[PDB]
């Protein structure tokens, strides 16, 4: 390869030839952040559940932030599916639905906020904004709303109008295209299970597996959105994820520092 | 199915390769929207062409993810179709911006015959990985707005007459063969390269409505006039979407 | 008094509670808006309903001001407003934000027969302390709109016959009368729930234009035309402000 | 009282149940940037006066943030009292006069941002936005322009078309909702008269006292925007404020050091 | 010379100081310009007037530059547009941001006969040094505009009858001759205040298409009536573009 | 002079009359971030040539900060070339082609911003938000798009549709408004020669030179936009200028260690 050969192909084929594609990935491979950690913290599982759930998770977010860059996104929850409900009885499509799930995220993001305001941690866009928080000690940590952007532009589901890309897609593509260096989903469960744990009574747990393992399991949409481990597996800097339990006191703070708590799930 | 939001809509794409070519393909294309203006209610998006490879160039060069360079592509678009309404300033047209065509596109064509916006999507740093090139780009992104509109059609408006078997301009020229009609299917099952996103066969058979794309010529003028009243002027994509 | 800045305009408020019974009130409610269209020049603005209740039990529990649960529950009505503006988009009807509504409401009814908003207010973290409950609602909102704008009227499309003396849906159910008119003020000095806001009272003594608001059941088709025509289908009430 | 139970009532009456109130006034009470202290500069009273008034209270901002955290608005002044009139004059209302007030409380920001910047301290929105600087000691304060977001939507008064709640409401209210420690009305005057010092002989210094008592001596709309007074006996978090001469040098700083200069308003 | 993108446009600048004098001037202003929206496409903009001098009074004391001082006079235009689009909003009129007005402005007049903007251009903090007093004004923006956009024509509605050899409220009021008619070079060669910007001789000197600006007192009812059908009852300046 | 006679003239002539320029000059002179340096970083002459030219000076941007406040502006280079001819040759007017030529800068800010990202430097509007970012020693720099917001009210050139304030203008205009103590241009050559060293084979270097000698010399419309040489004779803060390679290692690092590299422009 060479820089002279990408930039011919670049300029006289098609984006879609082969030939381009292939030189294209063998450019060089930058890391915009890192040093930071993705921590995705549920809708449903989490910020629905009000005080008990968050306040814990805000202490360990101020504790961990002593130590630990770390971009937070929210999850949506039980307000949005309330919306996908009333739309998708009206006939609307995935995109319309996109735009109103964004909202309810929205929302808590700055809820939880609002509880972080006072040590510091801002709620922003994403982590395009968060390059002078992340380099403060006193602040080292940014809250946004999970949602892709995709709205009216986003690809439905082979069947339904439910968003197949919500906030699990959202938070990891971020983790993903900022190379940050982990993804933890912080759910109400203590990772992944070989059903679901809440409808199923002898459900083992699973402290890791692989994407393919998962698929082959029946487990391709169990603990995260299934178009996740789609992207997880073609994904170029997280190539794993952890799921954590976040309604256990210290959870997330022993996943930061290392502990295989929760489940570990590989692209390979 | 879901409804249809803007079934009286025809989305138009123009191809930013067509507008690399300046005033000697505008000028003609401009004159032909023109015309069309009092026959149909417009969508017109542009997409990104030359500019967007030399972005990519920087921008892979720099290491930077695909992520990082989808939304520098999308900004090509958007130039492009601010110079293209810019001609069309005169008959009412006017550029949209994206989270205006997502929410308040009905108003604005209620105000004006067309308008113009970019046809990439706003997937920006979120934006699939797995190619370093974005995959999402303007065919995949008008496809993707026309089919969420229930739109009566979408028209992709190309530097050549459709899709041949082998890229008409490059190593292969020789064995190129015109293909008048295809399915999304048949081609996503085919390498090599083609004149629209792989990813908009991906988005087609995901489709809801929209249930064949013609490509056309944008440099032949008539044939986009021809198209948008069904004329088989280009190559037709059947998307997989049955009729009733 | 001050000038009537669009002395035309017809202010609908929906309640998000009629928006939450989903298609079943939404499509007879967006088929009568639909032939409404060509006799009314229409401000249509949507309360929140439930949603805010639940994002009302989080941020309570969670302990956050009354500032910070207002633009909660406006985000709520907000959804609403996209919803039913999509439902009317193939008419040339969109969702318009706040500061649109504000400075450019004008310009944007005359590019259409009828826009849709937020009835919330932007009070943000800017609401008034004292309950815990953000009191410049939907209601207050469309009315305060309403009358800042000189508007013809101002009409609340809720999920009951109007105003009872106690609540029709609650534990005092049985002995709640009809009332076909009141004033604001007897309103204000009744102690009790309402389906509408205690604010909307407040604003509406201070009211410089609208001198009666019909809250009517839309639920039942045809009542929301016969309230913009002016005929007793609900609950009038009078704002005190006195005709010439 | 219980969580349940308030979630009942939000479910199934409207919020103008009594019944629902008054379980919602039982909620557990958050003060966002309770460390935090408001400062108003006015308008008319010190940045319509120019580098005289302005630079000494700018020189109090910088030593002040050094120990205390300041989220700094502007008053609006004479160019929105001359808006006001052209507006009042062709009949337009209130909330047409609020957004004109809104642009020149803008432009006091801009100028008085523009003489912290190289200070560290920048202009935001508002409270919401101040997280990132309250929490560094280089920056510590923020301004913010003092007018509420309500334009439009204003309430009018009983009489007249002068929007009844300009920058005292609007910096009030931040204090108020962000929960923080302490509001400060900088004003032209050494606090409270029982008349206008400007117009009257003799008037008497008031060095503390209630709403209530205001009232009943005739002050209600007197060295503050009545509705703020009404505001104050509502308020959860600020239930006091303090009115100062920023024209005294030091007067800001010796109260951030609680010295009690000038006059304190207590809700009762 | 480029192509002209509304050459079915006029531009109409009202100066701050019309809009100073309140309702007096501008009531007839108003009814003169709502007589004006069936014959014309509008598109009005605002000066700043007294409140920017007393701005520029308070920032030259803090000591603040040029380029911090003519956002400060900005807003005092855009204040202006907002009070004057509320007079004309009956009629279909709002009051559009500067990006509006930028990229946007010919569907906006698809939708209604006239808006209103600011007069002022978005120079901000790179306004130009050398004067404390930013060069680039009301005048200054909309002659830009006017030119940009290959407009019929810029009419600026002053609170005196045009252009005098010497400010006729000033202290060599005396001596003060009227001006009829005027080249721009002609009055940049000279020294001495004019009602209108400095700069906006020097925009002149460049211009493309606006070959004659008139000068006209909006407190005369009817004279920009006139000046709009191009009757010379005002100053005429040539700007030195050549007629064909 | 006095404050006195300044404000009766601000009411009572126009802002045309020369007794009113006059007394505005009299005013006193703030700088707004005195202790920063505005740093262009071309276009054409380092950004567009990729990783070679860009990552030595986002070291050197990176080690600077340490010891100096930047604000770091990006040209536009090859793609707005491209732009203005397919505009240029529609007939499309200098206001146009500005809109245009700003999204090309504003890929490059983010093309260099998200490789200082992870150095905790952002990509702002302006210096107008620089001010939190310039206060912090973790921080220290911000990258902006240098291109000048005149957008469709760009004043053309008298003969053809460039728009003749670009990037070089923009960043000019930036460090002149703000007061800045420094101004170095980033370029892809030692700095001025007699002659355009590129097309010339004895070009001369020219260590130092004034605007009024570059012009005798014809070198109005060499190595800068030639508007930026009358904003240089105009400007009240930046007097003069330096033209540095950016190409050479260290380059921008001993500019700001005051090392005369390069060439130095001066307004006299
Ligand atoms: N095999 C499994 N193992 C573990 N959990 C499972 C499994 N199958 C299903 N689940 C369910 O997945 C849920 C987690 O998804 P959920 O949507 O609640 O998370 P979330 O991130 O909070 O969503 P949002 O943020 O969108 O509200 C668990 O509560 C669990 O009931
Ligand atoms: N199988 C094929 N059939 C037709 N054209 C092809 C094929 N494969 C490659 N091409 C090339 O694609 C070119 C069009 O390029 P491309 O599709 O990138 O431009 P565009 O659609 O104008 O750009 P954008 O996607 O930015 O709008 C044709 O001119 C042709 O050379
Ligand atoms: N005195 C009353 N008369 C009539 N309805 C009442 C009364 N008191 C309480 N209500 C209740 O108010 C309900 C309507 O609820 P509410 O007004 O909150 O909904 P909404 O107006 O749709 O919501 P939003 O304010 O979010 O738009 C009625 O269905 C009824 O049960
Ligand atoms: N009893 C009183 N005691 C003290 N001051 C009084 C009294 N009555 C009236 N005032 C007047 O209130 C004024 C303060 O209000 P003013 O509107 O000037 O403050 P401001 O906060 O600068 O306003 P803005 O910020 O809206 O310009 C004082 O200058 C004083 O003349
Ligand atoms: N040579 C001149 N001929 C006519 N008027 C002049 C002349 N020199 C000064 N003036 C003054 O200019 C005044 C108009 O002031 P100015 O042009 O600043 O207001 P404006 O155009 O309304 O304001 P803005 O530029 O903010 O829109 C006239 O009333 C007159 O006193
Ligand atoms: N007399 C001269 N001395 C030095 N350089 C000159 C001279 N005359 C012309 N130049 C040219 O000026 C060029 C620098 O301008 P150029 O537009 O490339 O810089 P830029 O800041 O990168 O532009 P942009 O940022 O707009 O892309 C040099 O590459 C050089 O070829
Ligand atoms: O972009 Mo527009 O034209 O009224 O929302
Ligand atoms: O929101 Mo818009 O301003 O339809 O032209
Ligand atoms: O500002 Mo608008 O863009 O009336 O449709
Ligand atoms: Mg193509
Ligand atoms: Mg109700
Ligand atoms: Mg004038």
């Amino acid at each position: 390869n060479s820089t002279a050969e990408l930039e011919e192909l670049l300029m006289q084929r098609s984006l879609t030839d082969p030939q381009l594609q292939a030189a294209a990935a063998a450019a060089a491979d930058f890391r915009i952040l890192p040093d930071a950690t993705v921590i995705k913290i549920g809708g449903q599982s989490v910020i629905d559940r009000g005080r008990a759930a968050v306040y814990p998770l805000v202490d360990e977010i101020v504790a961990a932030r002593k130590n630990h860059k770390l971009l937070i996104g929210t999850g949506a929850g039980t307000r949005a599916r309330h919306l996908y409900s009333i739309a998708a009885g009206l006939g609307l499509p995935a995109g319309v639905l996109a735009q109103l799930g964004s909202s309810v995220a929205d929302q808590n993001a700055a809820m939880l906020g609002q509880l972080l305001a006072k040590h510091g941690i801002p709620v922003v866009g994403g982590a395009g904004h968060s390059a002078v928080p992340l380099s403060l000690a006193e602040v080292n940590a940014v809250v946004f709303s999970g949602m892709p952007p995709y709205k009216l532009w986003m690809r439905p589901a082979a069947e339904g109008v439910i968003p197949p890309y919500r906030t699990d897609a959202g938070c990891f593509l971020l983790a993903e295209q900022f190379g940050c260096k982990q993804m933890i989903f912080v759910k109400d469960e203590d990772g992944l299970y070989t059903a679901n744990p809440k409808t199923s009574k002898d459900a083992t747990f699973i402290p890791r597996i692989s994407v393919d393992e998962m698929k082959a399991k029946g487990l391709h949409d169990s603990i995260l959105e299934f178009p996740v481990l789609d992207l997880l597996q073609s994904a170029q800097h997280v190539r794993e994820v952890q799921v954590v339990n976040g309604l256990v006191p210290g959870n997330l703070t022993r996943a930061l520092a290392g502990e295989h708590v929760g489940t570990i799930i590989t692209a390979s | 199915r879901p409804i249809r939001l803007l079934p009286w809509l025809q989305v138009v794409k123009i191809g930013g390769r067509v507008m690399d070519r300046g005033a000697d393909a505008i000028l003609p294309l401009v004159e032909e929207l023109r015309k069309l203006l009092p026959e149909h209610r417009l969508l017109i998006l542009t997409g990104a062409g030359v500019r967007a490879r030399h972005v990519f160039s920087v921008g892979l060069d720099l290491g930077l993810p695909v992520g990082s360079l989808a939304p520098l592509a999308a900004s090509e678009a958007g130039q492009n179709g601010h110079i293209l309404a810019a001609m069309l300033a005169s008959e009412g047209v006017s550029y949209v911006e994206h989270p205006t065509v997502a929410d308040q596109l009905a108003i604005h064509l209620s105000a004006t015959r067309a308008v113009v916006g970019s046809a990439f999507p706003p997937y920006h740093h979120h934006e699939f990985p797995g190619s370093r090139i974005p995959p999402h780009r303007a065919d995949t992104g008008a496809f993707l707005l026309a089919d969420a509109f229930g739109a009566a059609g979408l028209t992709i408006v190309e530097n050549v007459d459709g899709i041949y078997t082998a890229d008409p301009n490059g190593p292969d020229r020789g064995q190129a063969r015109f293909l008048p009609e295809t399915s999304a299917t048949d081609l996503a099952k085919s390498e090599g390269p083609l004149p629209v996103d792989r990813a908009l066969l991906d988005v087609m058979a995901t489709a809801r409505h929209i249930e064949r794309v013609q490509v056309v010529n944008g440099l032949v003028p008539g044939r986009l006039t021809a198209a948008l009243r069904g004329e088989h002027v280009g190559t037709l994509i059947r998307t997989g979407v049955r009729p009733a």
